[PDB]
């Protein structure tokens, strides 16, 4: 999973200034733009709060899939936190498949469970 | 010329170059997306030549003011310009030509009509306390038909032959890259009536002569849309060379700052350590 966010964050760091406008062409640029802000927001964190490493490439996995183009920018640090709260509710399963076996979960699996994170997720 | 002061010389020429070059593409696309607008109103104005290839020389019209007559005798001018600030020599190019063929041709200021859009190249003509006719400022970067007709109802109802006889329109022409030439043709009235084929004999029996007074009005709206979109295409293409000049010059001015730089601190070390190594000898 690095791979592809490395590269979204390396697309993403050239382009800072054209954000000052909306001239932008929207298809590409625009979009890398929105990415970068997301993957940017995600990367912040907060002090003395070490987060495991399956929890943190369950992250960027829905990141880098483009699950989170949707909701507000404003709004993905409390995204991320429910996130945790409702893996750790349900998500144990692919939590120790990952400690395990230092192997991605199902993607089958995976999908549906951050599908209904989403759909139980309210926007504000 | 301190290292510090080099260094911040330097990142700034940085982001400047890249800004520069950033617009630069933004202008490409500006570029790209109004020529298909430039080139997809030439169907509109062959059927309008279509139209009338065979109205004037089929005698239809006797003395039309519009069609090769003189209307109230009052001379005005047409002159479009650019209104979004850093785009080189187009707006001085046509402002300049434009005062140089008035100082010849005008009788005297404050007696002639100036009709301007774009007020960053109006204020020229402000300054030189010219009387404003028709002024259109904010519009579009992909301007439509749909949008002009507002100006042009408005051109229609003032600026009619009843009131102004002689237009003369100002502005730059997309030639190439390099450089958009200006030109300065008349609007009304019509020189001359080529034809684009044969005479296509069409069936009039709605009125003989009663149709060249909207057929005209027609005719000048068309003009004056060809006249926006050559000088938004040629507006476009003095920022592309204005804004490479730029990126270019930035990048020349940054390999010898960071020349300098280097000489700098290669002598400021050099000199520290002379000191220091004097400083322990002698004792």
């Amino acid at each position: 999973v690095a791979g592809t966010l490395r590269l979204d964050l390396a697309a993403y760091r050239e382009l800072e200034a054209f954000a000052q406008f909306g001239s932008d062409l929207d298809k590409a640029t625009q979009a890398k733009l929105a990415r970068g802000a997301r993957t940017v927001e995600v990367l912040k964190q907060d002090l003395h709060q070490p987060i495991p490493v399956e929890k943190q490439v369950l992250i960027i996995y829905a990141l880098t899939r483009g699950f989170l183009d949707d909701i507000p920018v404003e709004d993905v640090r409390r995204f991320e936190k429910e996130f945790y709260l409702f893996l750790d509710q349900n998500g144990q399963h692919l939590l120790e498949h990952i400690r395990t076996t230092k192997d991605l979960p199902n993607e089958d699996d995976l999908n549906k469970a951050i599908e209904a994170f989403k759909k139980t997720f309210v926007v504000s | 010329a301190s290292l510090r002061d080099i260094k911040t010389r330097i990142n700034a020429t940085k982001k400047t170059s890249q800004i520069t070059k950033a617009m630069e593409m933004v202008s490409t696309s500006k570029l790209n997306r109004a020529e298909q607008n430039a080139k997809s109103f030439v169907p509109y104005m062959e059927k309008i030549q279509e139209v009338v290839a065979n109205v004037a020389l089929g005698a239809g019209g006797a003395s039309h003011p519009m069609l090769v007559s003189r209307p109230v005798k009052k001379t005005g001018y047409l002159v479009i310009t650019s209104d979004r600030g850093l785009a080189g020599a187009y707006n001085s190019n046509v402002l300049r030509l434009v005062y140089q063929t008035i100082q010849k041709r005008h009788a005297s200021p404050d007696e002639y009509a100036i009709i301007v859009i774009g007020r960053v190249g109006l204020s020229f003509f402000r300054k030189r306390n010219m009387p404003v006719i028709l002024d259109i400022t904010r519009l579009p970067d992909q301007p439509s038909f749909a949008d002009i007709k507002e100006i042009a109802r408005k051109t229609v109802g003032l600026f009619a032959d009843g009131t102004f006889d002689e237009l003369y329109m100002y502005y730059n022409h997309y030639v190439s890259a390099i450089q958009q030439e200006v030109t300065e043709r008349k609007l009304l009235p019509l020189t001359d009536l080529a034809e684009n084929k044969q005479r296509t004999v069409y069936e009039f029996e709605p009125s003989q002569e009663e149709i060249l007074d909207v057929l005209l009005p027609q005719y000048a709206e068309s003009l004056i849309y060809g006249a926006l979109l050559d000088a938004k295409a040629s507006e476009h293409a003095a920022r592309m060379t204005a804004m490479k000049n730029a990126t270019d010059n930035a990048n020349e001015l940054i390999r010898t700052l960071t020349l300098s730089y280097n000489r700098a601190r290669q002598a400021a070390i050099t000199q520290e350590i002379t000191e220091i190594v004097a400083g322990a000898n002698a004792l």
